[PDB]
């Protein structure tokens, strides 16, 4: 299972917006959704 | 100037209105012409106390009754039950040619489908003679019609051959 | 009024002017009835949202009270404008946006003589007169008495701040309550609606300790009387009238215990005594704890007039237990597990279980709290189950507190160790949930489900714990509540259930 | 002429948050004829003021009682009379805030000016019609004396 | 986490081998919102 | 909604034009259609301005790197000029446009 | 970084601080003598915030003496409470930690290295892109 | 006061507050009051009320000291048109002889009495689950049936097929402090 050169992968909530999914509502307003984000250890982007 | 039924009342009312007397027929006559269900009566008092405009509130009705919901007739415009829709819309606003009929004239350019020439040509002599403001239709109807078409494209053609 | 001007006429020029143009509507008729063909109610309602709009955009300071200066009767435009449902909204609006209007007033009294109430508009028309108000507080309190707990919670804001938007409104109110509150059946609801709208004009920053001292038959004694208004409008447990009401409640003859039972003097106990930043002396500690086992404890039988039987008995084990439990409050560092079982037979008591929650609520809300506590759940969670399942009115407090901390963003925890503190929380929240207290847990869920960006892995979490307890059969309003939760396809998929929603397809 | 101000105040509370500056003391006053209230600092070290104490404030343009303009340099060998010799308490600043509870359609009628004696602030509200005489940026004369 | 100095020397010139690389991989649908599926 | 009360201007309004502007600029803004026509395009061009930063910044984040400080420099001249904000101003808002 | 690199600096940072502080009062003496060190000084004496009982100056009226030209600056002392300017009293600080500038004088507020340090937007950054270089250069040597 | 009521116009005449303030008891010494019980006719509605409301928070030992003006301030107040201050003067009539406002409002204002008759039936005729006040959650049993009767029995929703993790979780920590118990 997984991906090669693909060690050890993160799961986390972001703090900062900076990473948060950011959205616009229906009101024209910011709204900074809390959602799931991995971070690896390895890299590979094409297959990821 | 609208005849049909609306003219037709006006002429009745210009009739009954004619010397003779008859103070109570003016007010009659002025309480008669107040749409439905009648609370405008109620509501008459409440603009009568400030120097009663009557053609302001007719005129603010009719602009907001036509341009607030000439969406909704595009939208029912924009299928055999629209187009049935239509086309009872344009029957009913043929009556109104010589009253204002942009909105009328729009509800039958947007179910403008079934062509219904029995009274297309009378529409088309009707905008031949007064430069009514159907584009796309007018001028379908007067490619498929005669050669009307065919003389305006004659001109662009010379025209074109000018600017050449 | 055309013909008015017409037979106010027959200069002549204008007169004719104003005549043509009068006679130059069915054709707004045949529109709608096109539109009604094409389309019904809409097109009667915008056209009647327009004439609104017209009669309310420009002016009407004082030509209806012109009108009214012959008293104004004229039944023509009041009765053609008081029953359609939105005409009254308009004359709402217009008292909103003009008071002090005899006219306005005139009309809001006779739409609320007829009884066609239900728009609070607590500034202007909801409290002018005495007829008024007293008709839309009736109103208000049949109302939060039919609904029960559910319009309770939903409904104390609006109604609250309406009858506390003036101090003359909040005495009217606490006097209609006093004088409910009298009668043989019945009166605890009163007094439980009066205590939210005292507490609500507590909150609001307004000193209401006053009226709920004299209007609730406490001026019997003036000394005590007095001690407790001091208590209760301070806001802090002073020793000089402790002192008094504690040799008061001692002497051969006791005071009632109505004036010792009012539950914003209680909760300024809670908040002085359970504390875990207090550090009451030991002169009065005694003291203390002897007024909360008096005003918690004794057993009084009363005749319309007077008492003979008063019972003490209790009020050794109630002391007993809550002094244990404030020596443990004071203990702070562990020391907790040692002795737990007897910390859990003083929670058998409902104001030791009351003080305990409080006292968990705010060990725990307190930041850092979770960073430092190295087991799977904490001790203090525990305390809060066993508080569940001891005492069922404290439900709603212990939901209260479960729906505060887990609505609290920890980020001084790791992710799957806020994971697991949720998980902990909802746990709790299962266990009050399989201790009676159903509804509101469930309708809690419903709410982190679609209107919150909650986890939808606790919401599973939520569902398989929940499942792996409950057996048929079930009631409609349960059913009603948890299936929703279980079919919106990030739920059903992942998730016995099957067992679940077969019963609920077969019965309901 | 020249006095933008004029109302007699009871010291209610000094320095209900805490004294935060040795020297310097918030006075809370309120009017004991109008809704007027005063937050004022104080040079106490000088000047102390007890709670529950009684003063005359006067808000003045100029010290001098002709209403003649004041340079705003100090000139202490000026031999005008000033109303200076009927206080006891003299400070010099600007306004430098003026708001009120004015909407877009109507006016104010809870004023609140702002005065800076050289970063001894001094807040005054109030209702509007005694207050007409701040204009901001303008220099006032701030002149105390307690009553009995 | 590579910063500071040595993150800035591996980025100033084009390093075939970082110290620390990683991906910032973004889920989509209910998987963002769902620990489980995540 | 909070852009359209902060940024659109009111011709409608006219005791709070009143309060805002001076008489004659009341009575030009209130009666000249072509005003009202290019305030309401001046407001379209911001709501149009709005959507490009939205694309340019997808966070929320409105603390930017530009030239001219214009808050200060408004400052400076509501200083320097003696401005009184308590009063009807004497500027044309087609003026400012 | 669009900030200003010289800042002022510990021994005239220390004690501005503890000049601007609202306490701060400085006899005729006093006043006189610390105007000798002003190089940008017009020769007036201004008018004391205290005049009676004792004609007494203040430290922010010297400090605006030594501020040039009529830059405007809003800036926050470090020590000022977060609820401040939410709640009551934000147009007029209890702690004096609102520091502002108005037509090149100091209205309120305690001087740091916030309003006059290295940082953008401070008080010695406002004077660069407002009265240029030379004035600023005048301003420092005029607040050591 | 030269002119009292201007002075009270100007302390209390703001009608956007309509609580009293707390500055009240400041506000209402024994002279100011012997004021206005001459001058109490000329005073607008709105600080009526605010006076009227604003004796209630005067403390105990000046009520008694001076309650013959407060007297007069009552009955004064019964009889002005407006129903807001007739209502707060028929209430406020009992308040300084001993020390608990009027509650027996069955002689006057018949409007209310039709109201609180056609609501008193329905509250003494329907009532669910009694809504149990405040007090009540701190009270014991014994106390709690003494005072507003036996506890109805929570309502069932589901049969429970056993007892929860958290029971299971009780007895294990009991279990734990079992041990450390001797310890």
């Amino acid at each position: 299972q997984g991906i090669e050169q693909i060690s050890k992968v993160y799961m986390h909530l972001p703090q900062t917006d900076n990473k948060k999914k950011i959205i616009i509502t229906e009101d024209g307003e910011f709204k900074a959704l809390q959602e799931w984000i991995l971070e690896t250890d390895g890299v590979s982007l094409m297959r990821v | 100037x609208x005849x049909x039924x609306x003219x037709x009342x006006x002429x009745x009312x210009x009739x009954x209105x004619x010397x003779x007397x008859x103070x109570x027929x003016x007010x009659x006559x002025x309480x008669x012409x107040g749409v439905l269900l009648p609370s405008l009566q109620s509501a008459l008092p409440f603009l009568d106390l400030h120097g009663t405009p009557r053609l302001e509130f007719h005129q603010s009705v009719f602009d907001e009754l036509r341009d607030k919901l000439l969406e909704r007739v595009s939208a029912i415009a924009s299928a055999e039950e629209r187009y049935k829709k239509l086309e009872d819309l344009l029957e009913k606003s043929f009556s109104l040619v010589k009253m204002p009929s942009l909105q009328p004239v729009v509800m039958c350019v947007m179910k403008h489908l079934p062509k219904v020439p029995e009274k297309k040509l009378k529409l088309v002599m009707a905008d031949k003679e007064l430069y009514r403001a159907c584009a796309v239709e007018v001028k379908r109807q007067i490619w498929q019609d005669n050669q009307a078409l065919f003389g305006d494209e004659v001109s662009p053609l010379l025209k074109q051959y000018i600017l050449e | 009024x055309x013909x008015x001007x017409x037979x106010x006429x027959x200069x002549x020029x204008x007169x004719x002017x104003x005549x043509x143009x009068x006679x130059x509507a069915q054709t707004v008729n045949l529109l709608a009835e096109w539109l009604i063909q094409t389309g019904p109610v809409q097109v009667q309602e915008t056209v009647e949202n327009h004439l609104k709009s017209l009669l309310i955009k420009h002016f009407d300071p004082r030509k209806a009270d012109s009108i009214f200066t012959e008293e104004g009767e004229t039944p023509a435009w009041l009765e053609q404008m008081i029953a359609h449902t939105t005409w009254r909204d308009l004359f709402y609006k217009l008292a909103e946006a003009h008071p002090d209007c005899l006219m306005l007033n005139f009309t809001v009294k006779l739409i609320s003589d007829a009884g066609y109430q239900g728009e609070i508009t607590s500034v202007s028309t909801a409290c002018q007169q005495l007829e008024v108000f007293s008709r839309v507080l009736r109103t208000s309190l049949a109302t939060i008495l039919d609904g029960g707990e559910e319009n309770l919670e939903k409904n104390l804001p609006e109604f609250a701040k309406m009858v506390c938007h003036g101090e003359h409104t909040y005495l009217f109110a606490q006097a209609m309550m006093s004088v409910l509150a009298q009668e043989e059946q019945g009166g605890s609801a009163v007094r439980r609606i009066a205590q939210e709208v005292q507490r609500f004009a507590q909150e609001k920053g307004h000193d209401a300790s006053q009226i709920t001292l004299a209007l609730g038959t406490a001026a019997s004694y003036p000394r005590a009387c007095q001690a407790l208004g001091a208590m209760l409008s301070k806001g802090a447990l002073n020793p000089a009238d402790i002192t008094v009401l504690f040799k008061m409640f001692t002497s051969m003859d006791p005071p009632p215990v109505e004036l010792i039972r009012v539950p914003a003097f209680l909760d300024l106990f809670m908040q002085s005594l359970f504390k875990p930043g207090a550090r009451i002396n030991q002169d009065h500690k005694h003291k203390y704890i002897h007024i909360l086992a008096y005003a918690a404890s004794v057993v009084e039988t009363w005749k319309k007039n007077k008492r003979v039987s008063i019972n003490k008995d209790e009020l050794k084990s109630t002391s007993k237990a809550v002094e244990t439990v404030h020596n443990l409050c004071c203990n702070e560092n562990s020391e907790l597990v040692a002795e737990l079982s007897t910390l859990y037979q003083c929670i058998r008591f409902p104001v030791v279980a009351m003080g305990v929650l409080k006292w968990v609520d705010w060990t725990v809300s307190e930041p850092r709290y979770f960073q430092l506590q190295t087991d799977h759940t904490p001790v203090h969670l525990a305390l809060l189950d066993e508080i569940s399942t001891c005492h069922q009115l404290l439900h709603p407090q212990v939901l209260q507190l479960l729906v505060k901390l887990f609505e609290t963003e920890h980020s001084q925890l790791d992710v799957m160790e806020q994971l697991e503190l949720k998980k902990t929380l909802l746990d709790r929240m299962v266990h009050l949930l399989s201790r009676g207290y159903v509804l509101p847990v469930v309708s809690y869920i419903r709410k982190c489900l679609e209107k919150l960006d909650t986890d939808i892995s606790l919401i599973r979490y939520f569902v398989t714990e929940v499942l792996d307890v409950i057996a048929p059969p079930y009631t409609s309003d349960f059913v009603q509540l948890f299936l929703p939760i279980l079919e919106n396809d990030s739920i059903a998929g992942t998730i016995p259930v099957t067992e679940f929603i077969a019963h609920c397809k077969s019965n309901f | 002429a020249g006095i933008l101000f004029e109302d007699i105040f009871d010291v209610k509370d000094i320095d209900p948050e805490g004294k935060k500056f040795d020297r310097v003391s918030r006075l809370h006053c309120e009017s004991e004829s109008f809704k007027m209230d005063l937050i004022l600092d104080v040079n106490i070290q000088i000047y102390p003021v007890d709670l529950g104490d009684k003063f005359r404030l006067v808000i003045a343009s100029t010290l001098y009682e002709d209403g003649t303009l004041d340079d705003g340099e100090y000139n202490p060998t000026d031999d005008r009379p000033s109303r200076a010799d009927q206080f006891e308490y003299v400070m010099y600043g600007k306004v430098y805030r003026i708001e009120g509870d004015e909407t877009s359609t109507e006016a104010a009628t809870r004023l609140s000016a702002y005065v800076s004696y050289g970063g001894l602030l001094m807040r005054l509200q109030g209702d509007a019609n005694n207050l007409h005489g701040f204009e901001v940026d303008s220099r006032v004369y701030l002149l105390m004396k307690k009553l009995a | 986490v590579t910063l500071g100095v040595p993150r800035l020397k591996e980025l100033i010139n084009i390093s075939k081998k970082p110290k620390t690389p990683s991906l910032t991989v973004f889920l989509l649908g209910q998987s963002a919102r769902d620990a489980e599926r995540a | 909604k909070a852009f359209e009360k902060k940024f659109r201007f009111d011709y409608t309004n006219e005791r709070a034009l009143r309060r805002t502007l001076q008489e004659d600029l009341v009575k030009d803004v209130l009666s000249n259609a072509h005003i009202q026509n290019e305030l309401e395009r001046e407001f379209e061009r911001m709501r149009e301005d709005r959507e490009v930063l939205r694309v340019i910044f997808p966070t929320g984040d409105s603390k930017v790197v530009l030239p001219c400080n214009l808050l200060r420099m408004i400052w400076n001249a509501q200083k320097i000029f003696h401005i009184n904000p308590r009063l009807p101003s004497d500027l044309h808002p087609i003026k400012v446009v | 970084s669009n900030r200003p690199v010289m800042g002022i600096v510990q021994d005239t940072l220390t004690a501005v601080r503890k000049f601007t502080k609202r306490d701060v009062f400085l006899e005729r003496g006093e006043v006189m003598n610390l105007l000798m060190f002003l190089s940008t000084w017009d020769g007036k004496v201004p008018q004391p915030a205290i005049l009676k009982p004792r004609p007494l100056w203040t430290g922010k009226q010297i400090f605006s003496l030594i501020i040039p030209g009529h830059i405007n600056c809003i800036r926050t002392h470090s020590t000022h409470p977060d609820d401040e300017d939410s709640g009551p009293y934000k147009h007029i600080s209890p702690g004096d930690t609102k520091v502002v500038v108005e037509n090149g004088e100091l209205i309120m507020g305690i001087l740091c290295k916030k309003s006059l340090g290295t940082s953008a937007g401070s008080l010695v950054h406002i004077s660069y892109l407002e009265m240029g270089h030379d004035i600023t250069r005048l301003f420092y040597s005029n607040i050591q | 006061e030269s002119d009292t009521g201007l002075w009270l116009h100007n302390k209390l005449g703001a009608t956007d507050e309509l609580w009293a303030p707390p500055s009240i008891a400041s506000l209402l010494t024994a002279a100011v009051i012997d004021n206005i019980r001459l001058c109490f006719h000329g005073l607008s509605s709105a600080v009526k009320l605010k006076l009227l409301l604003g004796t209630l928070h005067l403390p105990r030992r000046t009520v008694d000291e001076m309650k013959g003006a407060l007297m007069e301030i009552i009955q004064l107040a019964s009889l002005d048109s407006d129903p807001w201050v007739l209502m707060v003067a028929d209430i406020l009539k009992s308040f300084p002889d001993t020390g608990s406002l009027n509650l027996e409002l069955e002689e006057q204002n018949p409007n209310v009495q039709d109201i609180l008759g056609e609501l008193r039936e329905k509250v003494g005729e329907c009532e669910a689950s009694a809504m149990l006040p405040l007090e009540c959650q701190y009270l014991n049993k014994n106390a709690l049936t003494t005072l507003a009767g036996p506890l109805t029995p929570p309502v069932k929703h589901f049969q429970l097929k056993r007892k929860p993790k958290s029971a299971t979780l009780r007895a294990e920590l009991l279990q734990k402090s079992t041990e450390t118990a001797q310890q």
